[PDB]
RNA sequence: ACCGCUGAAAGCAUCUAAGCGGGAAACCUUCUCCAAGAUCAGGUUUCUCACCCACUUGGUGGGAUAAGGCCCCCCGCAGA
RNA sequence: CUCGAUGUCGGCUCGUCGCAUCCUGGGGCUGGAGCAGGUCCCAAGGGUUGGGCUGUUCGCCCAUUAAAGCGGCACGCGAGCUGGGUUUAGAACGUCGUGAGACAGUUCGGUCUCUAUCCGCCGCGCGCGUCAGAAACUUGAGGAAACCUGUCCCUAGUACG
């Protein structure tokens, strides 16, 4: 049977991704699996496992103008109308961290652990990150084989 | 798959290689090995890599 | 066939490529230009500019011809000022040059003062004739676009700018 | 302009263009300036 | 830019102007009894100044407040409210100890006045929102003053959020814009404002310079 | 929507595929209001800032106290 | 699907939504001289009234208006209202039926039940957390309300004709 599940038997490391030229989707996927812990053999979907993920320089994520001017974002309030339609381009010019956050959350499962995982996410639009007291580990994207 | 990716190999080719080697080892105890002795997992990976032919053509 | 047209450089004071970017200096104000990355541009043995991309992508042909005419336009602009002339065919109009611009009012209140762009030359040839010149057909054309749609010239009698012709339409009697 | 789901030439002094995906006619004679939808 | 001062409403009266015209005047008392404590944007990006006004007893105000005010070096006051200034740097404008009076208004300048409105209490939609009341003769059993129907029946099987229903009103931060200051009584510190002001006699009034004009 | 600058594809032409600009009571800033239970639960300031037992020192309970607040009381043009 | 019950027209009251837009707004074209006006494109942010007669829908008409919009939401909404007509029992005229009686043909009268448990909504509190315990002032991510318009004068009796 399983050996990984156990209180305290988790290595909470920190990862840093320089999200400059990377595309939003591939970044979000790697962040999702890396965040949940599927890159580790001690996977245990029943618990909040995984490592901490830091997104650096989210402002520079390459997205075509064909989506900046067409991929609309919808936040309905609850009131009549109230469909807060706002372009992803404007969101990139205001709160790109919320755009990236949304993309990741859409790739994470929709359950209680998802929220416990969300609170393990730290996204900053700029490149200068004050969080240097911990042990950041620069992590880059790759294919494996095949 | 996680341990295999740590050894830079996919699950696909891992199982294919082990079958070519005749290593009729179930996934339960193989996954156990992944935790109890990661080095043994690495050894099995090297065996599979050597057993795999050359490419994706036939 | 546009790809076959070399680019003469009569001046060449600082006509040079600095990282997919053409710096141009000469008789008039200086110019610059970002080079379309897909297209390879290099200096000829005789000093002319060679714009080329060998591969087959058609958009490379569009960008090849395009960037060729952009560079030719840069050299033409820096060596020979661009000039567009404008003349009014109407009643009730006098051009004044108050401050640093042209004040127009074809028979209506609040005479319009065209906000000039940085780096542009204006001149008045008569109360109903004037001209604009510069080192950028886009900047000179910006004044042509700003003066447009300001009291739309009716095709009947006429009440606006013409560029010395253009076969402007005519009335149908009454 | 004459927006409609059909385009043809008013005379042989015009061109059919594809602007932003919309087909339209220019004929140096502002009579119709027809547009394909 | 948005200069201002705290005061209180002392009721309304009327006074005739130089053109033989009637000016309804609300009396807002805002004389030399307003002190400051700056809040620079360098620490939190707020960019504003705390205004204090009133009268208390030295044995009434609690220790955290006497600590703040005595740290500031300012005699304690009953009310405290912070006025947003401008989105610039300001800096060289207000300081700790600068006295602000009603003389800052130009005897005619338009101002925006805001404050807690008078309580009216829990009321039906006839007052809360102003519905057109239903008839009360031709068979109107027990519907006089009642809202009636809401939305649909089958498909929209819910009341839309934000409908106009019965509830409390009052005690709100009501702001009235572009009120004409009739006259700054600089000799007494009494600000005479054309028009009615939210709040009861004795209530707190916040006055600031208008921006539309 | 419309008009438009420069200019290719295609020696021309063209509001265009690179690129620039104008362009409406719609949209977003802007004006007013609620709002950190916004669980990412914020930020600034200030006060108090060792007190005694039980259990197993820790782990945990019990009692008391400072800031301060509440209860009760006198009132409100604030209020079921 | 619903007959061990979804209670039907019209009208009132209260909202929402589409745009195939009545007006306001932005433009093209014209057999658009100008005012006006035809047609077409964009646009839901507001407004879209008040009366006579019929039970009305639907229509007619007077007088105003920038305008007197088309539709969905159980032909919106009867555990919110009306009960005029429709569809109960009485009565009468006509037609048919020998007759009892019938008519989606007309004419008079003829009750409109429910103490709100849940969902949602509207308002205000108690508790706990917001990592020592508290008190003040506040950023406002994110949302709401509101978003209309005419007459006259000047330009100018000018341009145009």
């Amino acid at each position: 049977p399983t050996y990984a599940p156990k209180a305290g038997d988790t290595t909470r490391s920190w990862y840093v991704i320089d999200a400059t030229d990377v595309v939003l989707g591939r970044l979000a996927v790697a962040a999702a699996n890396l965040l949940r812990g599927k890159h580790k053999p001690t996977f245990a979907p029943n618990v909040d496992g995984g490592d901490f993920v830091i997104v650096i320089n989210a402002d520079k994520v390459a997205i075509s103008g064909d989506k900046l001017q067409h991929k609309m974002v919808y936040r309905h309030s609850g009131y009549p109308g109230g469909l807060h339609k706002r372009t992803i381009g404007e969101l990139m010019q205001r709160h790109p961290d919320r755009v990236v956050e949304k993309a990741i959350l859409g790739m994470l499962p929709k359950n209680r652990l998802s929220r416990q995982i969300q609170r393990k996410l730290r996204v900053y639009a700029g490149p200068e990150h004050p969080h240097s007291a911990q042990q950041p580990v620069p992590y880059e994207l790759k294919q494996v084989a095949q | 798959n996680a341990a295999a990716r740590l050894n830079d190999i996919t699950y696909n080719r891992l199982i294919q290689g082990l079958k070519a080697a005749g290593v009729e080892v179930d996934r339960k105890n193989l996954a156990d090995i992944a935790i109890s002795d990661p080095a043994a997992f690495t050894a099995l990976v090297d065996v599979a890599r050597a057993a795999l032919p050359e490419d994706v053509n036939a | 066939r546009i790809g076959k047209q070399p680019i003469p450089v009569p001046a060449g004071v600082d006509v040079t490529i600095e990282g997919q970017s053409i710096s141009v200096k000469g008789p008039k104000g200086t110019l610059g230009l970002t080079v379309a990355e897909p297209i390879k541009v290099a200096r000829n043995d005789d000093g002319a500019i060679v714009v080329t991309r060998p591969d087959d992508e058609r958009r490379n042909r569009s960008l090849h011809g395009l960037s060729r005419t952009l560079v030719s336009n840069l050299v033409t602009g820096v060596t020979q000022g661009y000039t567009t002339k404008m003349e009014i065919f109407g009643v009730g109009y006098r051009v004044q040059l108050k401050g640093s611009n042209l004040e127009f009012a074809l028979g209506y209140s609040h005479p319009v003062v065209i906000e000039a762009p940085e780096g542009i030359t204006f001149a008045v040839q008569a109360p109903t004739k004037f001209t604009v010149s510069g080192i950028d057909k886009q900047k000179v054309g910006q004044i042509a676009a700003n003066i447009r749609r300001l009291r739309r010239p009716d095709p009947y009698k006429g009440k606006g700018v013409r560029y010395e012709g253009e076969q402007i339409r005519r009335k149908v009697g009454k | 302009v004459k927006v409609n789901p059909s385009v043809k030439p008013i005379c042989d002094k015009c061109r059919l263009i594809r602007r932003h995906g919309r087909v339209m006619v220019i004929c140096s004679d502002p009579r119709h300036k027809q547009r394909q939808g | 830019a948005r200069k201002g001062i705290l005061g209180t409403k002392l009721g309304m009266t009327q006074v005739f102007d130089e053109s033989n015209r009637v000016v309804p005047v609300t009396v807002v008392k805002a004389g030399p009894n307003v002190v400051t404590r700056i809040r620079t944007p360098e620490r939190d990006g707020y960019s504003a100044v705390q205004l204090a006004y009133g009268e208390i007893s030295p044995r009434k105000v609690n220790k955290p407040l006497t600590g703040q005010y005595t740290a500031a070096g300012v005699n304690p006051r009953r009310y405290l409210a912070e006025l947003r200034l401008d989105d610039s740097d300001a800096a060289t404008e207000y300081q700790v100890g600068q006295e602000l009076t009603a003389e800052i208004f130009a005897d005619g300048s338009y101002v925006d006045v805001t404050g807690t409105s008078k309580g009216k209490g829990f009321a039906g939609t006839m007052k809360r929102h102003g519905f057109r009341g239903q008839g009360a003769s031709h068979g109107a059993q027990a519907v006089h003053r009642r809202p009636g129907s809401i939305g649909g029946c089958a498909t929209p099987a819910r009341v839309f959020k934000g409908t106009r229903m019965a509830g409390r009103m009052g005690n709100d931060r009501v702001t009235v814009l572009n009120l004409l200051v009739h006259k700054v009584d600089a000799e007494n510190g009494v600000l005479l404002i054309k028009g009615a002001v939210p709040g009861r006699t004795g209530g707190l009034v916040m006055v600031r310079s208008a921006i539309k004009r």
